RNA sequence: UUUGCUCCACACAAUAUAGAUGGAUACGAAUAAGGCGUCCUUGUGGCGUCGCUGAACCAUAGCAGGCUAGCAACGGUGCACUUGGCGGAAAGGCCUUGGGUGCUUGCUGGCGAAUUGCAAUGUCAUUUUGCGUGGGGAUAAAUCAUUUGUAUACGACUUAGA
RNA sequence: GCAGUCAAGCGUUCAUAGCGACAUUGCUUUUUGAUUCUUCGAUGUCGGCUCUUCCUAUCAUACCGAAGCAGAAUUCGGUAA
RNA sequence: AGAACUGGCGAUGCGGGAUGAACCGAACGUAGAGUUAAGGUGCCGGAAUACACGCUCAUCAGACACCACAAAAGGUGUUAGUUCAUCUAGACAGCCGGACGGUGGCCAUGGAAGUCGGAAUCCGCUAAGGAGUGUGUAACAACUCACCGGCCGAAUGAACUA
RNA sequence: GGCCAGCAUCAGUUUUGGUGGCAGGAUAAAUCCAUAGGAAUGUAGCUUGCCUCGGUAAGUAUUAUAGCCUGUG
């Protein structure tokens, strides 16, 4: 249909401040900074009022502006990041064999070291993305909390803690050992 | 076929001993010449009445200039066109300043969306839709709206020159 | 225009840009091809590798070194594209051809050269906004090239280099610029515009 | 601490923009976008510099950076005084985009003495500018 | 080497020309963005300005560009010297110091041009080679034959021999 | 010969895990025909042996999805020569 | 494989369909100039990287008749339409709150408690509430949905066509 | 006299520009002018509501401190 103006808003809160040059995002809250470069897209940002900034596309078909909404939400989920920061919380599920977790050094790259997955001798070792902290939670068996500023990382480093744990030439139905993905919210309660 | 005129042609089914003055047939005819015209005036007729162009005469043919063709104007277009498998009517609408522009528009769209050739297509009718609220189609109601303004964000500037010294620049 | 013309085949949109190419050679004119590396190829990345594994498996069967041969570097390429535009079978060809010189990189007798783009070979220009490009270094890379790396730690040098000329030029032109500004109102700069100049 | 924004300002289709014909009968006149049909069409009026009212293709024009205070819809009479009132000819005049214009058509109008003439000054121009770079 | 070889300079003979006829005139990156200028609190900063093509910029006057006389200014430019630096991707080029010499159309004079007859590319470029005149430089190998067998149909290979 | 579509039924109940009637759309040229265009001033007529290469409609091996997959075994399917 | 009519090839070059007896165009003495046919005009290749409105992104894209193949059936890919509906007297989505009394209704089911269940989908209060929409439990207790409200703000749903 | 050309004025064929006078149509339709009537993607004005300059929102209001549409001439 080719419409004429498509347009999003991405609201800025307070301790934020957002540097977007050509379509290079900058986002710095109280958290940290993100970025992100948005140069596949060709989409238009302009500031408003230094609490809203808007993202447009001009003269755009049904796949422009669906990447035009993507585009705030990523936005947002900068913002949210910087601001409230992102928690993964994963469980470990197991029949029998209980599931072994730990952070382990190798030349200080810090991986999570996954042992006794299904009564496997072998060991996996999924690493810790740069920005993302591993804490294991007391008082909640077999939980392990991924934490940072960008969703994208953090839920990419669970979801590779996720996929490291598949069971092979078993019904998976039955065999349902892994470590899962509970929960996904932010690190500040209640906000 | 062409760049569209349009044209009043009015047809006789001529006189006889029994019937003389006959009933004076008048169509509305896009074409881009008065021999296509006729020939389309004769068409639609043998559709509509038992007459053909040996039987009949064209008593006038008159090109119909666009009253205010310098004022923009959204048209209601209602089609006939035959498909690959059978046919079906459609009700488009079209921008445009005459209502022979709007139908060349019509024609060519016609053939990008639906790959129907002029052959294929019978304009039903053709009617300025005097009260915006009655366009009802989206493409058209978007360019309604107060202070329309946009940009042509990534200008292409036709180079006359095989050779450029500067590596040029879509600002606009 | 020029004894040589020295194209910056940054993103060129390697067909177009090898029809204008083989039309100036076939015209006479001596061309030189830089940054074969930065051409572009309508396309996604893996239609244009599977494009070039299709090439690949063409080979004559009972002896592979009389087959067509599969060059890998992006000026080869760009190189075949050009060469199936021209006769090269003919004297006439062969000639066009050698009027011709393509470079991954901008070597030394060019680095200090003036180059020129194709504005309708340009893909900026030419392809619409979104639709998706190959880049000739990538690809060719992808399919056997082993110089990329090199290409793009000189080509950095070179910049280096070329940023600190077109500083020094700057500083140059702002001076003339200056100078010109000064004596713009005398007589003779008022007759000049009136004459235009 | 403020957030930055690149604006990226385009010049916008619409009523009252200033365009310059660059192909047609007109070819090198200014109009104004009386409004607007589609998004590849507008309808233009440019009367004081003979443009009649047309719909035009908006490949056909380059839209300048001058607009004006026109209703949408304005008849030619309308568009002529809005026009006046806000001085778009000398407006555009005083750019660098239309003295540029200006300046190619007067060298085109150059006779063989005149640019004997500017080859002349130009050198005496260039004695004069190259003492004063040696100078400074 | 019945004076051989190489380099440079000059002259003379050839030899051709995928095709000179003012100058291939150097940022990088982006293009839903940039260039330049400027300012500061030096940034994804503010402000100003430009584009809408090189239709530019530079160069460009003088018997294919002669011979002369001045003015003005210490500029521009050619040459051969020369100072130092940078350049290895195919550097073989780029920049820079100093003096010398010529030209200078920045401006103002004096002389010359004709008859190539009303046009005729009306010969102005550079590619190789040879020769002669000077200057400078250096003073071997390979193959056959013989020999080895890490080789081998023959060639080839791989060894040895003042 | 191989592969689709529909889905009445089978599959304890459940059309489609796996199948699938009545119909119907195709593909292939490893069947056999049909034809008689080439060859009757001659293209050496079975099979095997030997050897190379190609195809994939994959038997195995790699990695996977599905199941009337608890395990084991197996079946259906995908990328794959 | 066999007939009808015509036009062809055979017997025929020429321009076009890359190529080809038959197709398209056009039939032919030797030349010059002009204009065209069919077919083309990115480059090969003579001729607009012409103009214009749309459509299409293909991890087997498509690209001019004869002709050198592809079908049924499918796809919230994307485009344009047909018809029927909902909707500022608030449409669909999401979130939040409730979602009854009689009544755990009767019948029974081993155990059913609005719901393994069987008939009626009972009245009242109703914005709504179905003897319930489903789940859960041996049953329960309990949830959950339809449903109704709050928010939200203008579009939405379905079946079809190509 | 032979060979190869240049220009001018013509003739035959043709190609490519510049410019003049007419004819027709709805004696183009338009634009423009005048007039009558309208509503809106509602201009001025006016009322209610905000408050960061002072502007904005909702109504009413058919030319006013913009205009437009239609008919007629
Ligand atoms: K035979
Ligand atoms: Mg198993
Ligand atoms: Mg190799
Ligand atoms: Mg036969
Ligand atoms: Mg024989
Ligand atoms: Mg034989
Ligand atoms: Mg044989
Ligand atoms: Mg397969
Ligand atoms: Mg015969
Ligand atoms: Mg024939
Ligand atoms: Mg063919
Ligand atoms: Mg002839
Ligand atoms: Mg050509
Ligand atoms: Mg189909
Ligand atoms: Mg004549």
């Amino acid at each position: 249909m080719k419409y004429i103006q498509t347009e999003q808003q991405i609201e800025v809160p307070e301790g934020v401040t957002v540097s977007i040059k050509s379509r290079i995002v900058k986002v710095v809250g109280p958290r940290g900074t993100l970025t992100k470069n948005l140069k596949h897209i060709d989409v238009t940002f302009t500031k408003v009022n230094n609490q809203l900034i808007k993202v447009a596309v001009h003269n755009g078909g049904r796949k422009h502006v669906a990447a035009l909404r993507t585009v705030k939400s990523l936005v947002d989920n900068m913002i949210t990041g910087v601001t409230k920061g992102y928690k993964y919380k994963m469980r470990y599920v197991y029949a029998h064999f209980p599931i072994n977790v730990n952070i382990v050094e190798k030349d200080g790259a810090k991986f999570i070291e996954v042992r006794n997955f299904l009564g496997d001798k072998k060991i996996r070792n999924v690493p810790v993305r740069d920005g993302v902290t591993i804490e294991f939670s007391t008082n909640v068996k077999d939980e392990i909390v991924l934490s940072g500023n960008s969703v994208e990382d953090v839920s990419q480093n669970a979801a590779d803690l996720q996929q490291i744990c598949r069971v092979r030439n078993k019904d998976i139905r039955k065999f349902l050992d892994g470590i899962y993905v509970s929960h996904k919210g932010f690190i500040t309660e209640d906000l | 076929m062409a760049h569209f005129k349009e044209y009043q042609v009015i047809g006789r089914r001529l006189p006889t001993e029994s019937v003389p003055e006959p009933k004076l047939f008048r169509m509305r005819i896009f074409a881009s010449n008065e021999v296509i015209a006729k020939s389309r005036y004769w068409y639609f007729l043998q559709k509509l009445h038992k007459v053909k162009k040996a039987s009949g005469e064209i008593v006038s043919i008159n090109q119909i200039n666009e009253a205010h063709p310098t004022k923009v104007k959204n048209f209601g277009v209602w089609v006939r066109y035959d498909s690959r498998s059978g046919t079906h009517n459609m009700y488009k609408e079209i921008r445009d300043v005459s209502r022979v522009a709007a139908v060349e528009t019509l024609y060519q769209d016609m053939a990008a969306r639906h790959r129907a050739r002029f052959r294929s297509i019978h304009i039903l009718k053709v009617a300025e839709i005097e009260k915006t609220a009655d366009v009802k189609r989206q493409y058209v109601k978007q360019f309604l709206t107060k202070d329309l303004k946009f940009p042509l964000p990534h200008r292409v500037q036709k180079s006359t020159k095989t050779f450029s010294y500067k590596r040029p620049s879509t600002f606009y | 225009v020029e004894p040589v013309v020295v194209i910056d085949g940054k993103g060129h949109l390697v067909g177009r840009l090898a029809s204008v190419v083989a039309k100036q050679l076939l015209n006479g004119q001596k061309i030189v091809v830089v940054r074969a590396e930065e051409l572009n190829i309508s396309g996604e990345f893996f239609r244009n590798k599977l494009k070039y594994h299709d090439f690949l498996r063409k080979a004559t069967a009972f002896n592979k070194t009389r087959g067509p041969f599969h060059f890998r570097a992006p000026s080869r390429i760009f190189y075949k594209a050009l060469r199936g535009m021209v006769s090269h079978k003919t004297a006439r060809g062969k000639a066009a051809l050698e009027r011709l010189k393509v470079f991954e990189g901008i070597p030394p007798p060019y680095d200090k050269k003036k180059r020129v783009v194709v504005p309708q070979a340009l893909r900026v220009l030419r392809l619409k906004p979104g639709r998706k490009y190959t880049t000739l270094g990538k690809l060719s890379t992808s399919v056997g090239w082993k110089y990329e790396d090199v290409v793009a730690k000189l080509e950095a040098k070179r910049k280096v280099s070329s940023a600190e000329y077109y500083a020094k030029k700057r500083a140059f032109t702002k001076k003339v610029a200056s100078a010109n500004a000064t004596a713009a109102e005398s007589d003779v700069a008022k007759q000049l515009a009136a004459l235009g100049y | 601490t403020d957030s930055i924004v690149k604006a990226s300002n385009w010049r916008l289709v619409e009523v009252g923009r200033v365009v310059l014909i660059k192909k047609g009968q007109s070819a090198g006149k200014l109009a104004a976008i009386v409004e607007i049909i589609d998004q590849k069409k507008v309808l233009i009026d440019g009367p004081k510099a003979g443009v009649p009212r047309q719909a035009i293709n908006l490949g056909q024009v380059v839209l300048t950076p001058l607009t004006f205070a026109l209703p949408r819809g304005a008849r030619t009479a309308t568009v002529s005084k809005k026009w006046a009132a806000a001085a778009v000819c000398e407006k555009w005049a005083a750019s660098s985009w239309a003295k540029k214009i200006a300046q190619r058509e007067r060298r085109a109008a150059l006779t063989d003495f005149e640019r004997f003439q500017v080859m002349v000054l130009r050198k005496q121009k260039r004695y004069t500018v190259k003492k004063a770079l040696a100078k400074a």
